């Protein structure tokens, strides 16, 4: 949830 | 009384006011002749944002000094970008490539993490590998964490009018080509960061 890869994905598709 | 030149890069207008009058009078003078509202602009003198209540005597203004006129931007800028001249080279290996699976197939992005002083969630400058487009929204929110939604909506409206916006419902935010991204980097004082994001491997 707070990892770089997961946070970046939610930032581009929300 | 002194003569003052006010320019927004395209049009220069010369004024004359006494050193004890508020500079808002000279701000409203220039803004009225541009067809813009005074709040829609901000004025710089030696890189210092002039406030309305200040006077030519409050600063050390002489005759023929130039006051740069720019569009308004949020007040509290990210302290990470207090220097636009930092060498971009050590920032490139911090950029990371990442694949994201979409309904129509995978797409490769390049991300650069930037410290947000107002939240624990990591913020990233994002670049799409296919067209090197950069999200103007991620640039604005990184440089102005305490911005209001109205302040953002006015900026994105300025991006669509003055730059080349690319918007797709499958990918959030407003995206601009690399040329426009480096122009926004000059306004946001993000040149070393955008310069490294464009030079990073995809």
């Amino acid at each position: 949830p707070l990892d770089d890869e997961e946070a970046f994905e939610k930032q581009v598709t929300s | 009384h002194i003569n003052l030149k006010v320019s927004d890069g395209s049009s220069e207008i010369f004024f004359k006011i006494k050193k004890t009058t508020p500079l808002r009078r000279l701000m409203e003078a220039f803004a009225k002749r541009q067809g813009k509202e005074m709040d829609s602009l901000r004025f710089l003198y030696d890189g210092i944002r002039i406030e309305a209540d200040q006077t030519p005597e409050d600063l050390d203004m002489e005759d023929n000094d130039i006051i740069e006129a720019h569009r308004s931007l949020p007040a509290e800028r990210n302290p990470l970008y207090k220097d636009d001249t930092l060498d971009h080279t050590p920032l490139i290996p911090k950029c990371r490539a990442q694949v994201i699976e979409f309904p129509d197939g995978p797409a490769t992005f390049v991300r650069l993490k930037c410290t947000n002083p107002e939240s624990k969630v990591p913020h990233f400058l994002m670049r799409m590998a296919k067209d090197s487009s950069i999200s103007a929204t991620s640039m604005f929110r990184s440089a102005f964490p305490k911005a209001t939604q109205e302040e953002e909506d006015l900026e994105m409206r300025w991006i669509r009018d003055n730059l080349n916006p690319i918007e797709d419902k499958r990918v959030a935010g407003l995206w601009v080509p690399p040329a426009d991204a480096l122009a926004l980097a000059k306004d946001y004082s993000m040149t070393p960061f955008i310069n490294a994001l464009l030079e990073a491997s995809s």
